[PDB]
């Protein structure tokens, strides 16, 4: 599990 | 009582120099932008100079601009208006007239046709 | 390529911009005078920087605080709160975007049909706009926070960024032209400051939310290059952008009128 | 609440959104001013304008394009004018009328427009500057009986604009004495002027159709130089 | 000829003159000067009105002082339950430049008037559900600055055509003309008796009239500019009067003079309404400054500022119990105060 | 014109003729009312909210 800081932080 | 008594008047030559004088009174003078105002024989209220509070803005009629120095003493409460080359133009009953309101630029109705800050006035005549 | 990792700034930049916007709804509930569609809008702008900026201060808070140890939380409903944030998140940043569209056409209209404009902008009509926006930015926004693995999902958010840009530079810009043809008949009848206002307004809109916008961009067409790639680890500087428009929106939309300046 | 307190809330609520109606018609409605001395032809341009559609206010209410227009020909007032004018620092413009013929009775219509703009309250208030009687002076100043050096001696060197246009193929004096008279009030409006508000210069005669369509024009102006400098971009 | 009455006027001038100067045997400065001041008087906008379009020109307090009319240049007159900011009539007026309006004090009656010279009269008490004008007082050849009824029945207008009339309502006809004002007539007050009252106008005068003998009594002359406002103070001896002047003066009937000035060098602009306290000791002077302020009307120092409006204060009036002084501007807002 | 000069100079004699009192008795009394009528001023002197009635 992780919290993105906002969507899209890194490519997924 | 608001009160401008007016004098100075008379009869002159074409060409002759003359020295209108009103003596202001029951009003703050410096505070109050001055005016001259003539009414020729059946004409209407000729609006003729204007002074500023401090003197330090004057206009005039082109009838009478190159022609009329109005100035003012806010010690003495004397408005002048010195004519230095009249014509028979010129024959009016002229009228200090004051600005209604102080420190204001807007003088409105100094010539409307009965208006209370303006003087019983004087006749100016030329042959 | 360089990079500005920024992590605890975020709660620095986000309470301040949480003020600011607190300030300009606060002072436009208070003056009931501020009730013009025009307000209206800049209100529910301010409204949408603060939702920007609690929500991005939500998060990182919960992501300290788990780092910290200090909280703890079931997998799935961690995820399930980052969905949630990121939709509040994501529909104040579509609902910021189309305020700020929405004043640029309230001021086009004020403009261009200035004497129909209370025919044609009205406080009903205001509210209606507002309503939509909101309801359509959550609504979207849970489509693309669910759907936020699909390309079409960054793509579609990145074309409608671009929409509200060339919609802010083709009215902006024209209210200029017509702001330039009065001062040639000023001068003309007595014989810069909107090219810099312009500036100001599309300036600090593409500068602060055009990196965002590129880095989903990036994202969608270049995932694995290396110099996207950089750009990608960037993501903390372009979402603190995004919060300084949530500090700037206030006073170039709210605090240059001298009515929000004495209140 | 009270039954009594209830109903007077609701009698109030139906008052609210009563205003409420008489707010957006009050809005779409843009208020004007129509001032002049008796020769400015005044009462023509009310009579054509009309076309579009004992008491102290004659209300001419006009239509251009879907815009209401309401324009006061103030009448039947007494010649001072400096405490009923107070009432319209809130109209889109003041039509400023002047009969552009009579050059001795113009420096009145000089003082009359300095007068309102200098004034505290109409400090907001544009002014559409009809120059009226075009026909009239164009009779004038081709005939040369009368000479308006002598009324305004600085016409003896003043030289036409070069924005000037002699529209109907008009005569070079006949431009001269119109931009003079017309650049008279634009000294006074372009050096007491603050920028909050402009004069509109026009050139009229009772024959003008499109009256309306200049009065359209310059309210369409001022609004636009309004919000463009409450924008920040004029 | 002219120039021997002229002078029989000056010198009836010069006499009226000295014998106000024999009266003037002390200065309400001086006698005032062995009581205490009344201190920093703060009041606070208790209730903001936000009904009207436009900028309000006039407003008046019923005798029941709840009620309050308003009337802005949008058209309206509004009457507002001031204790609950509600409307309780919105009057659409025939025409939308209105610079005047009062109660009855019957309450019956609402009254306007304006740049059209009518005083448009209005009945609250119809049995239909809508205000309707009752009279339309016409004769006026200028506009309306004051009208204030004397009774349910009679109603006394001032217009910029230099006179006053009082007006007949069932007649609809000028019972008696007012017409010694050489000036534009401005603000009008009753004398708590409505046997006399006090116009001022555009020439620095104000003239104390009686109503059942028609007759100018006496001239008060020491304004320099427009007397915009005019008001009784409540022992019916004594009145106020706002200026163009930048001056409040307080002038007392009896001594024929001008018992008071009030007057401060920061204050550079008009007095555009005026009201006294129900003791009089508070005379509330409206500004055009924006601001709104208080004087002792015997000490003659300002006492407190309203300074609750971005635009004029066209129109103050306090309630006749004394318990609010309302405010009205062109702000379209309507502040009272206590 | 002659009228309003008659007109003016009969006013000014009525308006001379009118009985005056010292300004010293009018103060007095305008003072007398003002102490008299203080406790019942609700300005000069703020009643408490159980009494004002709009912020009762
Ligand atoms: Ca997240």
């Amino acid at each position: 599990y992780s919290m993105e800081h906002f969507r899209w932080g890194k490519p997924v | 009582q608001v009160q401008l008594q007016e004098s100075g008047g008379g009869l002159v030559q074409p060409g002759g120099s003359l020295r209108l004088s009103c003596a202001a009174s029951g009003f703050t003078f410096s505070n109050y932008k001055m005016n001259w105002v003539r009414q020729a024989p059946g004409k209407g209220l000729e609006w003729v100079s204007d002074i500023s509070q401090s003197g330090a803005s004057i206009s005039y009629t082109g009838s009478v601009k190159g022609r009329f120095t109005i100035s003012r003493d806010n010690a003495k409460n004397t408005l002048y208006l010195q004519m230095n080359s009249l014509k028979p133009e010129d024959t009016a009953v002229y009228y200090c007239a004051r600005c209604p309101a102080p420190f204001t630029r807007d003088c409105f109705d100094v010539t409307s046709t009965t208006y209370a800050y303006r003087g019983q006035g004087t006749q100016v005549t030329v042959s | 390529l360089e990079v500005s990792i920024s992590d605890g700034l975020f709660l620095s930049l986000g309470l301040v911009s949480l003020v600011e916007n607190a300030l300009v709804v606060a002072t436009i509930a208070k003056n009931r005078n501020l009730h013009s569609p025009m307000y209206c809008f800049i209100c529910c702008l301010a409204l949408s920087d603060l939702l920007v900026s609690g929500s991005n201060v939500l998060e990182t808070a919960v992501i300290l605080l788990l780092e910290a140890g200090a909280l703890v939380a079931r997998a799935a409903v961690l995820q399930q709160l980052d969905n949630v944030i990121d939709v509040i998140t994501c529909s104040s940043m579509l609902s910021s975007l189309c305020f700020l569209g929405a004043i640029a056409v309230d001021r086009y209209i004020s403009i261009f049909y200035a004497l129909r404009y209370h025919s044609i902008v009205t406080l009903p009509r205001a509210r209606r706009a507002v309503a939509a926006i909101w309801v359509a930015s959550v609504v979207f926004s849970t489509l693309f926070i669910a759907y936020y693995d699909h390309v079409a999902v960054l793509l579609c958010l990145v074309v409608f960024f671009l929409a509200m840009l060339v919609l802010m530079a083709v009215l902006y810009v024209h209210m200029l032209a017509r702001a330039c043809q009065h001062a040639q008949g000023i001068a003309r009848l007595h014989k810069l400051k909107g090219a810099v206002t312009l500036t100001i307004l599309l300036g600090i809109f593409f500068l602060c939310w055009g990196p965002f916008f590129l880095h989903l961009t990036l994202i969608v067409l270049c995932p694995e290059h290396p110099t996207c790639g950089c750009i990608f680890k960037n993501f903390n500087l372009f979402l603190a952008l995004i919060i300084c428009n949530a500090i700037i929106d206030p006073l170039i939309y709210a605090f240059h009128s001298q009515e929000l300046r004495r209140t | 609440l009270s039954a009594e307190d209830k109903a007077a809330v609701e009698r109030s609520k139906m008052i609210e959104k009563q205003l409420q109606k008489d707010k957006q018609v009050y809005r779409a409605t843009h208020r004007l001013l129509l001032l002049g001395a008796d020769n400015s032809g005044k009462s023509t341009i009310v009579k054509q304008m009309r076309i579009y559609h004992t008491s102290g206010i004659f209300e001419t209410k006009f239509q251009v394009d879907k815009v209401n227009f309401h324009m006061f020909d103030v009448g039947a007032q007494r010649d001072e004018r400096r405490k009923w004018i107070q009432c319209f620092n809130d109209v889109t413009a003041i039509i400023f009328v002047v009969d552009s013929s009579d050059y001795n009775r113009l420096q009145e219509a000089l003082n009359d427009f300095k007068s309102i703009w200098n004034n505290r309250w109409l400090r907001t208030i544009s002014v559409i500057l009809f120059l009226n009687k075009q026909d009239l002076l164009a009779e004038k100043v081709l005939a040369g009986k009368s000479k308006i050096e002598d009324y305004f001696p600085e016409f003896a060197r003043y030289t036409t604009p070069e924005d000037a246009t002699p529209e109907p193929g008009e005569d070079p004096r006949v431009t001269r004495a119109k931009y003079f008279i017309r650049d008279e009030f634009l000294r006074i409006s372009t050096a007491s002027g603050d920028g909050r508000h402009y004069c509109y210069p026009h050139f009229t005669c009772s024959v003008d159709t499109e009256n309306a369509r200049r009065i359209f024009n310059d309210c369409r102006d001022i609004i636009q130089r309004m919000h463009l400098r409450q924008y920040e971009l004029l | 000829e002219l120039d021997q009455l002229r002078q029989e006027a000056e010198q009836l001038k010069n006499q009226i003159r000295d014998a106000r100067k024999a009266c003037a045997d002390a200065t309400l400065s001086q006698i005032t000067n062995n009581i205490d001041p009344v201190g920093r008087i703060q009041m606070r906008t208790r209730r903001t009105l936000r009904g009207h379009l436009a900028k309000i020109y006039a407003m008046h307090w019923g005798t029941d002082s709840r009620l309050l009319v308003s009337a802005s240049q949008d058209g309206k007159l509004i009457i507002w339950d001031s204790y609950t900011t509600n409307k309780v009539h919105a009057i659409p007026l025939r025409s939308s430049w209105v610079m005047t309006c009062a109660y009855a004090p019957s309450g019956n009656y609402v009254a306007c008037g304006g740049l059209d010279n009518i005083c448009s009269i209005y009945n609250l008490k119809t049995r239909e559900g809508n205000v309707r004008v009752s009279r339309e007082l016409a004769g006026h050849t200028g506009y309306l600055s004051c009208c204030r009824f004397l009774d349910d029945n009679q109603i006394v207008t001032s217009s910029g055509d230099t006179t006053c009339a009082l007006w007949d309502i069932e007649t609809g006809q000028q019972t008696t003309t007012f017409t010694g004002h050489t000036g534009d007539v401005m603000s009008l007050s009753l004398a708590p008796d409505t046997r006399l009252f006090v116009s001022g106008a555009c020439d620095a005068s104000a003239k104390l009239w009686d109503v059942r003998e028609g007759m100018c009594r006496q001239t008060f002359t020491g304004h320099e500019s427009d007397i915009n406002a005019i008001c009784f103070f409540p022992n019916g001896n004594a009145f106020a009067t706002g200026s163009d002047d930048a001056t409040c003066r307080l002038f007392d009937l009896r001594a024929d003079q001008e018992l008071m000035t009030y007057s401060h060098d920061n204050i550079i602009c008009g007095i555009t309404s005026v009201s006294f306290s129900k003791s009089g000791r508070l005379l509330l002077a409206g500004y055009d400054d924006f601001n709104c302020n208080v004087w002792d009307a015997l000490k003659a120092d300002r006492a407190g500022v309203l300074a609750g409006h971005d635009n004029r204060v066209s129109c103050l009036g306090v309630t006749d119990d004394g318990m609010a002084v309302a405010t009205g501007s062109w702000d379209s807002f309507l502040k009272i105060w206590n | 014109s002659i009228a309003q000069a008659r007109k003016l100079v009969e006013q000014l004699k009525m308006e001379a003729n009118i009985d005056r009192i010292k300004v010293s008795k009018a103060a007095a009394d305008l003072m007398a009312y003002c102490e008299a009528h203080a406790k019942e001023d609700p300005l000069l002197t703020p009643v408490p909210a159980s009494e004002n009635p709009f912020r009762e």
